[PDB]
């Protein structure tokens, strides 16, 4: 069985296993940090959009 | 990374198709205009040219029908860009992120948390100052102020420019002098990404050990940079011959340059 | 006329890989062949490269890069790799051939 | 040079005794050779019944004869140095003889007096009782084997065909001395044997020996008659034997052959030619021609697989085996059918070219020796008729092209329900239905 | 049209044989006889002779792994080695037309190997298959152990690479094997289907590497050991025997004969072989099934001799040792003058079939001409056969009854005697 | 042992065309086929309609 | 024997089986259009505009 | 490799999860209601877009 209830959950495995135990490169510059900030926005936009659609 | 590209320009598309409908919902003198002169885009298609345009309206000129069409597709299209992104995202992790100088760091890897996610909220906070510093204290400065007048179906304003984001692409639509041309590259203006996995010729995987191709790159970068001038002025002399200029080079240093000058430096390392 | 030779090592001091101790060979980019060689190259000959990169990478991390001393010279550089590569690269275009026959 | 060699090959004389036994052979500078009697009678003759007695049968024509009983008879052919061997198939029986060209005539009587007054003592048909048996335990555990009966016993279910050559249980514990008798009355008769013999021998000499051992006459129309069988029908299904505590899993997959007569066995083996065959131990590996064969190195798919055209008089079957471990039957059927399709569909005439060289090379192994020849000529004479020589073989093998091999796989192979034998921890691979769909569409 | 030609037989000044003979049979057969083999091996390059046996499909100077195989498939050929504890043969086989083109690759195979070291260590988890499917048959598996148990060298390394070796061989070890035994003196380039003048030319004007005996093989020390395999396995295979006769030598020929007298499995289908002392022997003396044989090995400086038996693992006692009394009792006089004469018969009659396949006649012609560059012809070895008396096997027979014997078995021996017991 | 393994009758469900044991099963093929893959056909034109 | 010549020429090759399910589409289509709206207006005699319009039309 | 249904990071999935999937053979049509339910969803969600645009 899996030990921790990180890596075996059908769920949690996955934020798990998609950013938090996710190898990445030791040396990627700030020029990498435009992946998330993307991402940000995008929840960001979402979010007051919708509170703008309810006016 | 073919894959994850590939759906990245997918992105990219869907944003814009996104932030366009937005601008034409407030109803004002932009956005119809915008309204019109995109959906307008499809009557070059020769044929289910003239059609297509009927749908998009949903009558015989830009109108009601039009804006609640408008304001469903913009409803929805986000969600599709979270669905994507969540593709983006699945290809890459086959392979993994690359890094600066492009060689395996298979011998080096470091756990996401706690080194980039800490790293990815300092550059939160860092976007976020000026995003922040922008929207409270100078809020119109990056925008249109057309969009202040409510739409008029009859008069098109004197300086009409799109939002500062599509410019360079406005600005190679008033190139070409020939309704199906300029359509033609302004579809290209942004579908040429598609190629570039292909026009690869360096034997290296990034710019960082090639001196030349970074040139040709900062000289491209300063050629988008001045096409959006272009396309926030007149078209009058001087301002079309140098608008002209800056597209035929944005399209010569994409195709042509760049594989050449990959070809040639693969040479002066003896490969 | 040492034109060729005055340019390519001119090139060579431009890319800078030499800065983080790189063989020009430890900066091709890894296709196919490239993987195929590199599982051909002596077990040394790969622990060696190994660390070379190991080392570049962390370089980077730190944006950092070798005292001036360090730096791999133009004619001092090992093409360790070149050789079992191009071998790669013509046993396949053998079979490539041979196929449409 | 090749084409001449194939014309200079001394040509089969045939000459049939008027009791129906036919005599041939092909005379060699050879000091040694071989002699037998190929029978046309197997188990798709016997019923029921008397299933097994073809076999019963075969086991008992070495104890002995009327003239001379056990170790007389052993050790009368033992000191002279020969050969005395053979077997029995689902039709075509026969008992042949190794040994020196001196011996030919002294030969033939042997073979004569086995095939007509066999002994069948009844203290050694209790005894072979208990020997087959036997063997049938130990032929159980030989999945090769245990696999493609149980192919024949569902691709031609309800029929002839669909039994095993040794016959079931309750028969070999039954079968009596009337039967094996019967068998041998009814089936080892002149006008369906075939004495055939190949080496240093004089066809006449053979001819004469023959006329004085083997004399059996014909009075009615009836003796000179031989039976046509009632056809065996095919039938699209499967049989799956499982047993997860097998080592590894048996496959075999079929359609229905067209029967030694039609010339399109040719193109069939060509075809057979380009997908060839594989195993574990084949220096080859990645390189080797056979596409199918190359995945099966590249991907580990199996230990070992086999295309096959076994023909019958009026039937056959068209197909291939293979073995392979649990977790990759799957992909190795899956690949597998691909290698069908791709013969229907898109064959060059590169695979071609080199699928007729492996033919031709395989056809002259096929005469490696006396008995290998004496047992092309027994088979030949019984089954096609008469004699097709190499040069012939040859020319048909030459016209076969692209065009020819797809027209026909796409005959026999396309879009037809085929027969599945599955024996092992088959659980990877499944359903008919789907493996039915792999019938159609590279 | 074609007829009849002649077994010719040159021999070029570097010492290489080349034995051809044209019977115009529609396919060719040619192939390279080699006096290398697993006991030029010492405990330092075990099994490198084995892996240099699997190693043939690897890329030479002239032709590419792909290439290599691609190329013989192209004309419906073939290639294989087979190869002995002191005997290696590399050949081809296809159509007439082709002999050109399959010859190109036998000649790079066993002249121009690179033994490269990816290839090469690629190659190796191999040795780990090869070895495990031919020793599915327990009768492998006591016949290592009884070339052990019968020397203490040469002849006493096994055939198939040790475990421990696997995956220790080096391309060194590979090309130091190849230089020092394939040398131009221990090779002979056979052939059949072929015209003397071409096999010649190719030999000469293509083959090279190096000339001269090179290394020699350590003479075979006799031991006379005792190896007993306990594993379960119901059926106890053995083997006892005693130093036999060389190759060529006189007193083989009356084992020959010693052998056919006693046994030398059956001929007739299922059969009781009579005409076998040792078999009816040993059934006149258990009750469950068996089988138990005349076993005979001719090596260059040496060889085995003795009988074979399988039996159950209880009725192996019974089994072996009236294998042994029935030996005995041929050593004394028990050898008729007509056994003798039949055993003549069966050895005339298995030599000449042998030959019929053209892979036992190249290897007949090949043998020979390398072992003597000559060649007798099937009436002179006819001789030395019934020249056989009465007499010399009786001999024989003592000669393994009274000199010190070796043994191998392998099974629930439990029940099974050991060599101090017979 | 497999000697002893048959396979059951299948008359209760067999075509009519096929039941006969002494018959080559292949002439009627064609139609057995023919007809499942028009009722498939007919399936897809009702669709596509 | 249709279902023989209808599987060898149609429904054999999977190109062929999708001619025929479009070919035969337009054709199942024409007909069974002009069925039921003839059903349908025969169950509505002189219910349906397209009986009164003569009324007012002009000739 | 070999068939590009079990590796492709997408058809992986498409056949993943209908089409390679493991099913009990006795199902009875009590279960065709998960099907239905999410065939619902898709002409629910279609249908309202249409309704939407109005
Ligand atoms: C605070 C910024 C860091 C200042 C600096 O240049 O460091 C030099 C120096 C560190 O030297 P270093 O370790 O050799 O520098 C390596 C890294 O560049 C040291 O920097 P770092 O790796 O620790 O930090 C990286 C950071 C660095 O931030 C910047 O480059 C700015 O960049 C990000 O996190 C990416 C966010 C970008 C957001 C921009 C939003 C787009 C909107 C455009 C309108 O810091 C100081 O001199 C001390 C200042 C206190
Ligand atoms: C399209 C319309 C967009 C409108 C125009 C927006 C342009 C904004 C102004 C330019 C902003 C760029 C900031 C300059 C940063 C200077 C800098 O750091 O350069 C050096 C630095 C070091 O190189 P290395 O060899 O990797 O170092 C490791 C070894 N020591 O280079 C880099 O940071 C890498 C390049 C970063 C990419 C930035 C390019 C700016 C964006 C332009 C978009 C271009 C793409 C085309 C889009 C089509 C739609
Ligand atoms: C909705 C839009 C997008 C979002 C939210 C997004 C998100 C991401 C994220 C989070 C990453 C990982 C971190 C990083 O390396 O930056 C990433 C990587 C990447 N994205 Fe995007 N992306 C978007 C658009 C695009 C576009 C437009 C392209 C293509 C023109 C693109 C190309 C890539 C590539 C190539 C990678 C791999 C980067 C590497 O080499 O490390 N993305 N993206
Ligand atoms: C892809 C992320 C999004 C982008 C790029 C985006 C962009 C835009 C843009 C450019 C405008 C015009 C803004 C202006 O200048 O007035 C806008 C307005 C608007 N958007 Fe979005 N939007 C996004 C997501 C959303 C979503 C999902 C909703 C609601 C659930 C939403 C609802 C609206 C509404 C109601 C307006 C019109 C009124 C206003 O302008 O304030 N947006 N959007
Ligand atoms: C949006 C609503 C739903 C959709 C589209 C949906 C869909 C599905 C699908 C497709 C299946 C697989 C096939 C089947 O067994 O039916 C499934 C199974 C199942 N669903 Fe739902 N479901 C929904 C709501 C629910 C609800 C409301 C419950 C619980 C009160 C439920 C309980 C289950 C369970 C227990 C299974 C396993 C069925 C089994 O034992 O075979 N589902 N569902
Ligand atoms: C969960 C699936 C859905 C359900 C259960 C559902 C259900 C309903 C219900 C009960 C009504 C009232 C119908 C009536 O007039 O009696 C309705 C109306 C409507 N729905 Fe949905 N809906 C679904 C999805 C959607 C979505 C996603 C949209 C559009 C993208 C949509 C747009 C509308 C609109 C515009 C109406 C109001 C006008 C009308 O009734 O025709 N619906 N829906
Ligand atoms: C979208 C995101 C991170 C988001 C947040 C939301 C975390 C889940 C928690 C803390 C934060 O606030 C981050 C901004 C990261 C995206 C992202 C990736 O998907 C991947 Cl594969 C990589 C290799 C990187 C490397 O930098 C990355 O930044
Ligand atoms: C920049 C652009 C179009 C961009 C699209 C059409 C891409 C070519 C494809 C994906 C999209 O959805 C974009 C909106 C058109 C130029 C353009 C505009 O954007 C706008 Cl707002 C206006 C008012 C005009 C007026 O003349 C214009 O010519
Ligand atoms: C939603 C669906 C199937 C949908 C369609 C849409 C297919 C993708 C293609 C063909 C169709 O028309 C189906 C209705 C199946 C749901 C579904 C499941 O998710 C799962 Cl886990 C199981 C075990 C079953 C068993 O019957 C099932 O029906």
């Amino acid at each position: 069985m899996a030990p921790n209830i990180r890596k075996s959950h059908p769920l949690l495995k996955m934020i798990n296993n998609s950013l938090i135990d996710l190898p990445a490169p030791s040396n990627i510059s700030a020029w990498w940090n435009f992946g998330s900030l993307l991402a940000v926005c995008l929840m960001t936009q979402i979010l007051t959009g919708l509170l703008l659609a309810m006016h | 990374y073919k894959e994850t590209w590939n759906t990245g320009v997918i992105l990219l598309l869907t944003l814009m198709a996104t932030a366009f409908v937005g601008y034409v919902l407030p109803w004002g003198q932009m956005s119809f205009w915008g309204a019109t002169v995109i959906t307008n885009l499809f009557s070059a298609i020769p044929y289910i040219g003239h059609t297509l345009v009927e749908w998009a309206w949903g009558g015989f000129s830009v109108d009601n029908p039009t804006l609640t069409r408008f304001f469903a597709l913009h409803f929805l299209l986000p969600f599709a860009i979270a669905g994507i992104t969540i593709i983006h995202l699945t290809f890459l992790h086959e392979s993994g992120s690359n890094n600066p100088l492009g060689i395996s760091s298979d011998s080096d890897k470091i756990p996401f948390h706690p080194y980039y996610s800490f790293k990815d909220i300092l550059g939160l906070t860092l976007m976020l100052t000026p995003f922040l510093t922008l929207a409270l204290f100078s809020p119109n400065l990056l925008g249109d102020p057309e969009n202040f007048t409510p739409a008029n179906p009859l008069v098109t304003p004197p300086h009409i420019k799109p939002e500062w984001y599509f410019l360079f692409a406005y600005a190679i639509l008033r190139s070409i002098p020939n309704k199906l041309g300029g359509v033609l590259a302004l579809a290209a203006s942004v579908l040429i990404l598609f190629l570039i996995p292909f026009l690869h010729k360096s034997k290296q995987r990034t710019m960082t050990f090639r001196p030349l191709s970074q040139t040709l790159f900062w000289l491209l970068v300063a050629n988008l940079l001045i096409l959006t001038w272009i396309g926030s002025q007149p078209v009058e002399h001087p301002f079309i011959i140098i608008g002209q200029m800056a597209s035929l080079s944005y399209f010569t240093i994409l195709l042509i340059l760049f594989p050449t000058i990959g070809t040639l430096e693969n040479k002066m390392l003896n490969y | 006329g040492r034109l060729m030779d005055r340019i390519r090592k001119w090139y060579y001091n431009a890319a800078g890989f030499n800065k983080y101790g790189l063989m020009r060979d430890d900066t091709l980019y890894e296709d196919d062949d490239v993987k195929e060689a590199l599982k051909r190259l002596p077990k040394d000959l790969y622990n060696e490269r190994m660390f070379r990169i190991k080392r570049a990478l962390d370089l980077s991390l730190k944006h950092r890069i070798l005292p001036k001393e360090q730096w791999v010279k133009y004619e001092e550089d090992k093409p360790y790799l070149e050789p079992y590569l191009k071998e790669v690269i013509r046993e396949r275009l053998e079979r490539e051939a041979w196929n449409k026959k | 040079t090749y084409a001449q060699t194939l014309q200079n090959i001394p040509e089969t004389n045939v000459t049939t005794l008027d009791n129906g036994l036919r005599v041939a052979s092909e005379e060699s500078s050879q000091p040694t050779c071989t002699v037998g009697v190929w029978i046309g009678a197997g188990s798709r003759y016997e019923n029921e019944k008397n299933n097994g007695a073809g076999y019963f049968v075969e086991h008992l024509a070495f104890k002995g004869t009327k003239k001379r009983p056990c170790a007389a008879f052993e050790k009368e052919v033992e000191s002279m140095g020969a050969h005395f061997n053979g077997y029995t198939s689902r039709e075509q029986t026969a008992f042949y003889i190794k040994a020196l060209s001196k011996d030919m005539p002294k030969v033939v009587e042997l073979l004569a007096d086995v095939v007509q007054n066999c002994a069948l003592e009844e203290s050694q048909i209790e005894k072979e009782r208990g020997v087959i048996l036997q063997e049938l335990k130990e032929m159980d555990n030989d999945m090769t084997n245990v696999t493609f009966d149980y192919l024949h016993a569902t691709a031609f279910q309800g029929t002839a065909l669909a039994r095993t050559v040794e016959g079931t249980t309750e028969n070999i514990k039954h079968l009596t001395r009337a039967d094996l008798a019967s068998y041998i009355d009814t089936h080892f008769k002149a006008p369906r044997m075939v004495l055939a013999a190949a080496g240093g021998i004089s066809h006449k000499e053979l001819v004469d020996a023959a006329r004085q051992h083997f004399s059996g006459v014909s009075f009615t129309y009836k003796e000179d008659a031989v039976p046509i069988l009632p056809r065996c029908r095919f039938t699209g299904s499967e049989i799956r034997a499982r047993d997860d505590a097998l080592p590894v899993a048996h496959v075999a997959l079929a359609v229905e052959g067209p029967g030694w007569a039609d010339p399109d066995n040719v193109v069939l083996h060509v075809a057979n030619a380009i997908i060839g065959r594989y195993d574990r131990t084949f220096g080859g590996g990645k390189h080797l021609s056979s596409r199918l064969a190359a995945l099966a190195v590249e991907h580990k798919l199996c230990h070992s697989f086999q295309t096959f055209n076994t023909s019958y008089s009026d039937t056959g079957l068209f197909g291939f085996h293979f073995v392979a471990d649990p977790l990759s039957i799957d992909d190795m059927m899956f690949c597998a059918q691909g290698e069908w399709m791709r013969l229907c569909t898109s064959t060059t005439e590169s695979e071609v070219k080199r699928a007729k060289n492996h033919l031709r090379s395989a056809m002259v192994a096929q005469l490696d020796g006396t008995t290998p020849v004496c047992e092309t000529i027994g088979s030949h004479l019984l089954n096609y008729g008469r004699r097709i020589s190499l040069e012939e073989w040859d020319s048909r093998i030459s016209a076969v092209d692209a065009r020819m091999v797809r027209d026909v796989c796409s005959k026999y192979i396309y879009d037809k329900c085929p027969a599945l034998a599955a024996v092992g921890p088959i659980e990877q691979l499944l359903d008919y239905n789907r493996i039915r769909s792999g019938m159609y569409w590279i | 049209c074609p007829g009849a030609e002649d077994l010719e037989i040159t021999k070029l000044p570097n010492g290489l044989i080349i034995a051809s003979l044209e019977n115009f049979s529609p396919a060719s057969r040619i192939g390279v006889f080699i006096k290398a083999g697993s006991r030029y091996e010492t405990t330092a390059n075990l099994g490198t002779a084995h892996l240099l046996r699997l190693a043939s499909p690897l890329t030479t100077k002239g032709a590419s792994s792909f290439r290599i195989t691609r190329g013989i498939e192209a004309v419906g050929g073939s290639l294989s080695v087979y190869s002995t504890r002191e005997k290696m043969t590399y050949c081809v086989e296809c159509l007439r037309d082709h002999v050109d083109t399959v010859m190109e690759y036998l000649l790079n195979v066993t002249t121009a190997p690179e033994f490269r070291p990816w290839e090469v260590t690629d190659l190796q988890p191999q040795l780990k298959v090869d070895k495990a499917v031919a020793f599915q048959s327990p009768q492998v598996g006591v016949l290592e152990n009884l070339h052990a148990a019968a020397y203490k060298t040469a002849l006493a390394n096994p055939l198939y690479c040790p475990d421990y070796r696997i995956g220790k061989i080096t391309s060194e070890q590979l090309h130091h094997f190849v230089q020092n035994n394939f040398t131009s003196a221990r090779m002979a380039l056979v052939g059949i289907g072929v015209k003397h003048s071409d096999l010649k030319q190719v030999a000469e004007q293509f083959l090279n590497i190096r000339s001269g005996a090179g290394t020699s093989s350590a003479k075979a020390t006799y031991w006379g050991g005792e190896i007993r395999e306990q594993n379960g396995h119901s059926l106890v295979h053995a083997a006892v025997v005693t130093e036999g006769a060389a190759v060529g030598s006189a007193e083989a020929n009356a084992f020959s004969v010693l052998q056919h007298v006693l046994g030398a499995g059956p001929l007739i289908k299922r059969g009781s072989s009579v005409t076998s002392k040792l078999y009816q022997g040993v059934a006149k003396a258990t009750t469950q099934p068996f089988d138990a044989s005349a076993f005979n090995v001719n090596y260059s400086d040496s060889g085995l001799f003795g009988f074979y038996t399988i039996s159950q693992a209880a009725h192996a006692g019974e089994v072996i040792r009236a294998a042994m009394n029935q030996l005995k009792a041929a050593a004394q006089g028990g050898v008729t003058e007509e056994d003798v004469t039949k055993a003549k018969n069966q050895l005339k009659a298995t030599y000449l079939m042998s030959v019929e396949t053209a892979q036992g006649l190249l290897n007949e012609i090949g043998s020979e001409a390398l072992l003597s560059g000559t060649h007798t012809a099937p009436s002179v070895v006819a001789q030395k056969i019934d020249s056989v008396t009465s007499a010399d096997v009786v001999n024989a027979a003592k000669k393994f009854v009274s000199g010190k014997k070796s043994m191998a078995a392998s099974g629930d021996l439990g029940s099974t005697p050991f060599l101090d017991e017979l | 042992v497999h000697n002893d393994v048959t396979v059951p009758d299948f008359s209760a469900y067999r075509r009519e065309d096929v039941m006969d044991a002494t018959t080559s099963s292949q002439t009627s093929s064609e139609d057995r086929k023919g007809f499942s893959y028009l009722v498939t056909a007919t399936a897809c034109v009702a669709t596509a309609y | 024997a249709l279902l023989r010549q209808a599987y060898s020429a149609l429904f054999r090759r999977t190109s062929t089986f999708a001619l025929t399910v479009v070919l035969g589409a337009v054709l199942f289509e024409r007909a069974f259009d002009q069925g039921a709206d003839a059903i349908f207006e025969h169950l509505n005699e002189g219910k349906l505009w397209k009986h009164i319009k003569h009324k007012y039309e002009a000739s």
